[PDB]
């Protein structure tokens, strides 16, 4: 097993996700790194060597069957999955994984609305989107109006992952339909709701 | 010409792991001097490599059995080829020392 | 120097096979280990099997002992992974790598990742909308414009902008895999307000799985 | 479930021929005492195998050398990849016992 | 058991390439010796190259150095000797043969024997024509295949059954400059048409096969 | 170097060839050729003795000259019969050794061109001489008892296992405008003893 399953902590603060190895396996824990969607990367080996470059923030110790991986400054650059091998002939036992996401001082998103356009219509479906960037936290019910009117089982999201330099995110939801309901509408509202601040932006389908 | 081995590769080639060693079956079957055998060794899977570290070496985890063809010359006349057995290192590892 | 390189990507129905490749540059295989780890989709990993070429060693993981095979030619400095029973749940992107003792139990340098879908569902290729930046759009010197790639099957998609030169500021969303069953993505871009139409804009789409290549440009609404 | 070798394979793998064999580079290089070595043995092709023949022995007749990359590390003070050479049997043979 | 088997003879004008094959069975290459001997025309024999594959030991003659290579494909248990300047002089039937250490320094079996002519001479079909059984009416017939080019030519008698008292003659370089050779069998009068009488010749550099019937 | 260049000995009469090392360690091999054959070993390492091979055959070594024994001569062993000199590096072939045998009818044949082949546009004619010893036996051809050289192709077989005899085919060529000029074409040849000829009448058939 893994342990902590999630954690989120602040640019600095020293991190250390611990790995079981009831089965005695010789301290062959290894460690590895998952940026988003991409290749995993090795960073612990010997369950206290390190690989050439990986920086010297990345540690790891062993108490009995108890293995530990340390990075001592979080760094934004960082951010990724976390895994632990434990290794053996006939043996990988691969950790649950443990998401490491990052504080960023809590930030208003910077919300954009784009209309079905004219050759979409013209395939006969319609999808207005929504683009929230550069906003924290993660958790940001969007909401759509269509002439003030909340819809549901239409909206799709998808979140990046936390930008190396700016450690927030970017949502994207889409309002999808037919070409009908978007010329029988006027308003398209998008609200987002992000604690203590509740954007919201629209167009007219005349606007167009 | 001149030839360089990388350290990676020197570390691989020479780390811990079944190596095809020539043993002489007396080592492994002591029995029956007055008895000649041809050829006087075998070649055998046997452990042998750095481990790397002092404290462990590189020992046996994996073994099995080979029977193999001997020429067993009889102190006099006979040229029986009898199916002599040896014992193999499948697998090795770096393990503690004792 | 050392690479690995993988193809043999695609889908396959429930039942059929294909084959994977591992390719390697910079180092010889015969005396190295190649192992292959699977990702599901938004699971954790899984070490499939490995092949030790010098020594002999040829061990698999137990879902996929009997249907997997594992292999390598010295030749070609290259492994391969041939798959023959796939069924839904195998699923996954397929990486492999290299274990070297100077490195302890464990993988140094990996694959990119091979994409393997197991659906009976048919190919479907995309087709681009524009994402127009509108004058609303337009957040002061901040404007945003993109790309709407929708109804393509499998996965997976590339989306580079302006033939790879823009990339600052391009958002690239994941994809959905909308309840019709069809994937969907938008990849959208922070463009300065001031190069409006002045500098251009094209996003280019490719779907391998389909060989469709779409380069969709867009302009001002 | 198992597996024989026959005769003629036996005789032929067992004789006199140069073999990969690991050796351990101190007892190579015995005066670089004050130096420990990672890793501490190299693969060289040296000589090995039956003669089946008191008459004659297995001995060297073609002899080279390989240069490897090796981690001279000092016990405690510092480490450094150094080019150490070593030799290799490119070739041996059964030839009579010189007494 | 053990069985070496040869291919890739021929004709090859004067600078020309060829690469001969010698299969193995019962028998790994890889864990020991392949050599080639060439037995020039009515000379001795001649150790053209060897390859030892689990040793790198790739030494040839002198006399073809650089010319040719020998090599070993160890997945079809195959040596090869690529040969790619061939001179006159290296004309021969090309043997492959295996070293065993068992029988210490020597060429245990042996391979069949394949021929490689160099020549700019083009390919040349055989006749062949019957030698019909009142001289033989004191026990009696046999074959004449004329014209051919370049050697061998195989004459068996009666697909192979006919073979006691076969006395297949060598071949002639006749005048023109195309081989001749008679393939002869002494059969009895008392006999007269109770078997069948048929020479069965093959001229696979040619690719010819004529089974022809000797009658009066 | 080898050692006798030629022998003539009978069945039983103990025969050995001498072989020259000018050496490499007394690794030696000793094969037999037979006509037209490939070369089989009979010794190897100079003084072992390959399968099968009879118990009449033996090696031995002279310091630097290595010898091959045959005790009782029995006729399958004509042949050719070399040494391998070997080395590592210096892998070099002996000189080779004729194995004749002296034996204890010569039946000759004719056989006139074929009607094919005279039509073809050129006329050969063919004469026979089979189980017969020893060789130099110059063949002559006689074109209505005119004597014919120059004109005649000879073959020899290689000595039979058995009867330790050989076969030889001498072919008059010529055109088929000088051929049915001429009736009567004799085949003689050189024989001390008695100089028999063959002939034919192309006007019979
Ligand atoms: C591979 O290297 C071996 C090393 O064992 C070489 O053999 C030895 O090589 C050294 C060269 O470094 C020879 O040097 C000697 O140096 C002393 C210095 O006082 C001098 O007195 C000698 O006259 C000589 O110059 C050394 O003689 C030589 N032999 C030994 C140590 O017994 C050899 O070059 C290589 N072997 C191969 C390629 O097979
Ligand atoms: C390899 O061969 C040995 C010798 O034939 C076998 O060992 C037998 O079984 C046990 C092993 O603990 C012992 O009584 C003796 O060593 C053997 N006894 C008999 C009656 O043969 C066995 O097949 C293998 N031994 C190993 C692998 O240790």
């Amino acid at each position: 097993t893994q342990s902590p399953s999630s954690l989120s902590a602040s640019v600095g603060d020293r991190v250390t996700i611990t790995c079981r190895a009831s089965q005695a396996a010789y301290g062959r824990v290894a460690w590895y790194q998952q940026k988003p969607g991409k290749a995993p990367k090795l960073l612990i080996y010997k369950a206290s060597e390190l690989y050439a470059g990986v920086p010297s923030r990345f540690s790891g110790s062993r108490s009995g069957t108890d293995f530990t991986l340390t990075i001592s400054s979080l760094q934004p650059e960082d951010f990724a999955t976390y895994y632990c091998q434990q290794r053996g002939w006939y043996l990988f036992t691969f950790g649950q994984g443990t998401k490491v996401e990052i504080k960023r001082t809590v930030a208003a998103p910077s919300v954009f609305i784009f209309p079905p356009s004219d050759e979409q219509l013209k395939s006969g479906t319609a999808s207005v989107v929504c683009l929230l960037n550069n906003f924290y936290p993660r958790e940001a019910k969007v909401s759509w109006y269509v002439d003030n009117a909340l819809q549901s089982g239409n909206s799709q999201e998808s979140v990046t992952e936390q930008d190396s330099k700016d450690s927030t995110y970017s949502l994207s939801s889409t309002l999808t339909l037919s070409k009908a309901d978007y010329e029988k509408h006027k308003v398209y509202a998008c609200e987002v709701t992000q604690g203590t601040t509740s954007v919201t932006k629209s167009f007219n389908r005349g606007e167009c | 010409h001149h030839e360089v081995v990388k350290f990676m590769d020197v570390y691989q080639r020479s780390y811990c792991h079944p190596i095809e060693t020539l043993v002489d079956i007396f080592q492994e079957y002591p029995d029956e001097i007055e008895y000649i055998f041809k050829p006087s060794c075998v070649p055998l899977m046997r452990c042998g490599g750095c481990c790397n570290d002092e404290g462990l070496e590189c020992v046996p985890t994996e073994e099995s059995n080979i029977t193999m063809q001997i020429m067993r010359i009889k102190p006099h006349q006979g040229q029986h080829i009898g199916e002599m057995s040896f014992l193999q290192h499948n697998k090795c590892e770096c393990r503690p020392k004792k | 120097e050392v690479q690995l390189v993988e193809s043999g990507g695609g889908l396959v129905q429930p039942g059929g096979s294909l084959r994977l490749s591992c390719a390697a540059s910079g180092f010889d295989l015969w005396y190295y280990s190649i192992h292959w780890v699977r990702q599901a989709p938004g699971k954790g990993l899984e070490w499939v099997a490995y092949i030790y070429p010098s020594y002999g060693y040829t061990y698999y993981a137990d879902s996929v002992k009997g249907r997997f095979t594992i292999s390598a030619d010295t030749s070609k400095n290259t492994a391969y992974l041939q798959m023959n029973s796939l069924r839904a749940e195998d699923t996954a992107v397929y990486y492999c790598a290299r274990h070297a003792w100077y490195y302890g139990w464990g993988l140094d340098y990996w694959g990119q990742g091979t994409l393997v879908t197991v659906s009976s569902a048919s190919t479907k290729g995309p087709s681009v909308f524009p994402l127009a930046p509108s004058s609303k759009s337009t957040s002061g010197g901040t404007a945003a414009l993109g790309c709407l790639v929708k109804d393509y099957f499998p996965e997976p998609v590339t989306v580079s902008w302006n033939s790879g030169a823009l990339t600052s500021g391009v958002h690239t969303f994941p994809a959905v895999l909308q309840s019709s069953g069809l994937y969907s993505l938008s990849s959208v871009v922070t463009v300065p307000s001031s190069s409006l139409g002045t500098q251009t804009y094209i996003c280019n789409v490719n779907h391998k799985p389909s060989n469709t290549k779409v380069d969709k440009k867009v302009e001002p609404k």
